Parts: C-alpha cells; sequence; structure tokens
C-alpha cells in the first residue's frame, strides 16, 4: 500500500463525511467483506447530514487499512470518509488525525474556510520538480520538497480559494 | 501469524501493462524491483507468460476484481497481498495514475519494490527512510536508491 496523502482541503472535498469522534473499543472483523470496523462515538459533524456509531476501513495493512494507533481513549479524532452504501469507510490514506494535533488554521479550514473552495478551486499534488501547473484554479502544493506530509506550511495555514473567477491561488486562514 | 512463503523458488507474471509508459519499461521497473530484494535474501523469481504465477503484477482502475476498488487518480496508487495462494501474493497498480520511467511523476520501480515487499510478507515501517513506509517518497535520483536496513532486518527475519 503506497499512497500520496491528500492535502486537507481536498480530503475536505472528496469525503462524504467529516466528523469529530471517539473511537471506542478495538476492532471487529468480518471475514465476509475483508473489512475492519471500529465502534465510534460521534461529537460533531462538520460535513454530512444527508447519512453515526461505526467506521469500516480494509482488514489488512496491505491493502491501506486504517489501524488505529492511539491508546488514550478520551482523545477526539477528525475523520473524513467516503460512503459507500451508507457506510462510513477510510483508508490509511484518509484524512484521520487527532482534532487538537490540528493548526488552528485547520481547524477553521474544516469549521468553515475550506468549504469555499471546494466548488471551484483544486489543491494539486506536486510529487517533484519540475511540477507542470494544469489551470489557474489548481494551487501547486509543493510542501513535498520538504521531509514531506500533512506537516507543512500549505497544509497547516493556507487553502486552495479563489481570487477572481477563474483563479485560486493559496491564502491564509 | 508470521506469513512468508515457504518456498524459497518463486514465479512472477506481468499480466497486462499500462498505456502510460512502453511495455519494456514495465518489465524492466518490475526486475529491478525484484532484484531490490534478490540480493539480500535467498530469494529467486522466474518470470512466466501463460497460467498463474505466485505472484501476479496487474494495472487497474477503481473496481477490478477484488474487494478493495481503486480510488482514481491520487491517494492510493497501488496495494498487494501477503504470500499465500490465489491473490495473495498479487500487486495491484492504479493506473488512474500516469506511471513513468524516470523519477517525475510516479516512479513505478519505487511503487513496485514497495508492494513486492508486501508480496514477500512484509508490513509498513515507521521509518520515513524506509522504503516500506506507507507514503510514496520520490528521490531525487535513483541512482543512489538504497535498501534501509529496517527493511533488510525485517526481510532477513522472515527468509534468512
Ligand atoms: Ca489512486
Ligand atoms: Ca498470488
Ligand atoms: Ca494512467
Ligand atoms: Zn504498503
Ligand atoms: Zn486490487
Amino acid at each position: 500500500c503506497t499512497c500520496v496523502p491528500p492535502h486537507p482541503q481536498t480530503a475536505f472535498c472528496n469525503s462524504d463525511l467529516v466528523i469529530r469522534a471517539k473511537f471506542v473499543g478495538t476492532p471487529e472483523v468480518n471475514q465476509t467483506t475483508g473489512y475492519q470496523r471500529y465502534e465510534i462515538k460521534m461529537t460533531k459533524m462538520y460535513k454530512g447530514f444527508q447519512a453515526i456509531r461505526f467506521v469500516y476501513t480494509p482488514a489488512d495493512e496491505s491493502v491501506c487499512g486504517y489501524f488505529h494507533r492511539s491508546h488514550n481513549r478520551s482523545e477526539e479524532f477528525l475523520i473524513a470518509g467516503k460512503l459507500q452504501d451508507g457506510l462510513l469507510h477510510i483508508t490509511g490514506c484518509s484524512f484521520v488525525a487527532p482534532w487538537n494535533s490540528l493548526s488552528l488554521a485547520q481547524r477553521r479550514g474544516f469549521t468553515k474556510t475550506y468549504t469555499v473552495g471546494c466548488e471551484e478551486c483544486t489543491v494539486f499534488s506536486c510529487l517533484s520538480i519540475p511540477c507542470k501547473l494544469q489551470s489557474g484554479t489548481h494551487c501547486l502544493w509543493t510542501d513535498q520538497l520538504l521531509n514531506g506530509s500533512e506537516k507543512g506550511f500549505q497544509s497547516r495555514h493556507l487553502a486552495c480559494l479563489p481570487r477572481e473567477p477563474g483563479l485560486c491561488t493559496w491564502q491564509s486562514l | 501469524g508470521i506469513p512468508k512463503w515457504r518456498k524459497t523458488h518463486l514465479t512472477y507474471r506481468i499480466v497486462n501493462y499500462t498505456p502510460d509508459l512502453p511495455k519494456d519499461a514495465v518489465d524492466s521497473a518490475v526486475e529491478k524491483a525484484l532484484k531490490v530484494w534478490e540480493e539480500v535474501t535467498p530469494l529467486t523469481f522466474s518470470r512466466l507468460y501463460e497460467g498463474e504465477a505466485d505472484i501476479m503484477i496487474s494495472f487497474a482502475v477503481r473496481e477490478h476484481g477484488d474487494f478493495y476498488p481503486f480510488d482514481g487518480p491520487g491517494n492510493v496508487l497501488a496495494h498487494a497481498y501477503a504470500p499465500g495462494p490465489g491473490i495473495n501474493g498479487d500487486a495491484h497498480f492504479d493506473d488512474d495514475e500516469q506511471w513513468t520511467k524516470d523519477t517525475t511523476g510516479t516512479n513505478l520501480f519505487l511503487v513496485a519494490a514497495h508492494e513486492i515487499g508486501h508480496s514477500l510478507g512484509l508490513f509498513h515501517s515507521a521509518n520515513t527512510e524506509a522504503l516500506m513506509y506507507p507514503l510514496y517518497h520520490s528521490l531525487t535520483d535513483l541512482t543512489r536508491f538504497r535498501l534501509s536496513q529496517d527493511d533488510i532486518n525485517g526481510i532477513q527475519s522472515l527468509y534468512g
């Protein structure tokens, strides 16, 4: 399982559900589906309402199964997952992070701002230099040039938002 | 359960190819990805052209005949299965990506070496430099690509 984790704005847009929840109990495996599921107690729901007590994810690590590594049971996590057959699915690649670990700007993005750049803007992942830009509505996400991952200035403080009709640039939160 | 291959000599087949790059390139990256592991272990690999081999390498988009459909371009790039019979040991590459001979975009050799590592019975590493790290790490030049010591110790604890 090799992954290119999305920007948090990209994760807010591809996800059907975005919630705060607490993981409660170990996972239970159903060998018919090849998926496991964790019992969750949802706290708040920033994106959804068209559809929670369970989240489902692939059962093995090699097929991008999410394995919860937290031991603190009271810890709230932000989960952004997709709805398959009315069921909440996440992967190793889904944006799932402790709520407290997110920067203040990321919390503003999930709560209010990320949705403003959702209809028209697009965060474009730059895996190498030279990186090709495809349209004025793409923001090149260059934090890959560093150690990588969601720890990056563009992930923690910037969102791909529109300045003009037809033009989206990175802006601060 | 400590899953690993119960045989030193394994076979592999490249069932389909991607239109992103030439067939020669796909073969070269696959045989280089297998070499990465051959040079550290007693494992040896033989290529089949028909039938079903131990490791069946495929390119696919979205739903493609297993329980884990790919997710279009972006996010996941590929998955594989632990050793075993049937689908176990196979490697699936999301072809909604743009696969490359070189180091632009997504290098087919990097992702193949990772997935083969899963096909051999390795799990993911917490060391970001390790090849078994889950996040795609593109290198500035493949010339000085080195297999991490975490990866060597894992594969040698499995096979010797
Ligand atoms: Ca993909
Ligand atoms: Ca197999
Ligand atoms: Ca492709
Ligand atoms: Zn993997
Ligand atoms: Zn598959």
